[PDB]
């Protein structure tokens, strides 16, 4: 569950 | 002669490649730290975190990886990061930083619990990679294409990636005759650096598996991007 990696694609 | 839409892919590239900050509330450190084990490892980890979302920011931000499957789309993090982190690093170790800057992390990377099996072939790959004379567009160029190399574990659809990574490595191959024009070797001998920058993959494994064994600790960024 790799949460943060996601968050940090998804964004601006 | 570029063409131009190659012409518009690299500027694409160069402004998100500039972008590249470490902060200097980080960078202060290297000077302004006391001299130990634990605080070196400990300025290495800040360093590595703040770069593993700079690479990010870049990698979201390369033409079309945003398309791409979202599974493939972590696999190639994951499967880049160790690389484009050292090339990265081989970039800062042959640039004129500010004064002692270069010196002294030196010399925190080689306390940081860094056995020398793997402080030997980083500091002789950076040398390596000096003796090529790179430019700013041949480093963006590289990273770009090591980060979209479709052929990393876990990926789904190659040709996706594939279809992506060509056409920068045509900028670069035409970019060699262009600012190289005596040397038609320059293009394959920076494939050539790839193959030795592809060992810091293993290097990289063991110097957290020997890190970890001495219950050092790193972020939870840094445990998602390195893990399994
Ligand atoms: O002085 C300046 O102005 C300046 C400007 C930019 C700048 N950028 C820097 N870096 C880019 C990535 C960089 C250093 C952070 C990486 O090192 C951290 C690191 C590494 C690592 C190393 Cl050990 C070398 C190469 C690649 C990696 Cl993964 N392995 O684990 C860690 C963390 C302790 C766990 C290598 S240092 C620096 C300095």
């Amino acid at each position: 569950d790799h949460q943060l990696l996601r968050y940090l694609l998804d964004k601006d | 002669e570029l063409t131009p839409d190659q012409q518009t892919l690299l500027h694409f590239i160069m402004d998100s490649y500039n972008k590249q900050r470490m902060p200097q509330e980080i960078t202060n450190k290297i000077l302004k730290e006391e001299f130990s084990a634990e605080e070196n490892f400990l300025i290495l980890t800040e360093m590595a975190t703040n770069h593993v979302q700079v690479l990010v920011e870049f990698t979201k931000k390369l033409p079309g990886f945003q398309t791409l499957d979202h599974e493939d789309q972590i696999a190639l993090l994951k499967g880049s990061a160790v690389e484009a982190m050292f090339l990265r690093s081989a970039e800062i170790f042959n640039k004129k930083l500010p004064s002692g800057h270069s010196d002294l992390l030196e010399e925190r990377i080689r306390n940081s619990g860094i056995s020398d099996e793997y402080i030997t072939p980083m500091f002789s790959f950076y040398k390596s990679i000096g003796e090529l004379k790179m430019t700013q567009e041949e480093y963006a160029l590289l990273t770009a294409i090591v980060i979209l190399s479709p052929d990393r574990q876990y990926i789904k659809d190659r040709e996706a990636v594939e279809k992506l990574q060509e056409p920068l490595l045509d900028v670069l191959q035409k970019l060699c005759k262009i600012h190289q024009p005596e040397n038609p070797q320059h293009f394959a001998e920076l494939l050539g650096r790839l193959t030795e920058l592809r060992t810091f993959n293993h290097h990289h494994a063991e110097m957290l598996m020997s890190w970890r064994v001495n219950d050092h600790k790193f972020t939870p960024l840094l445990e998602e991007i390195w893990d399994v």
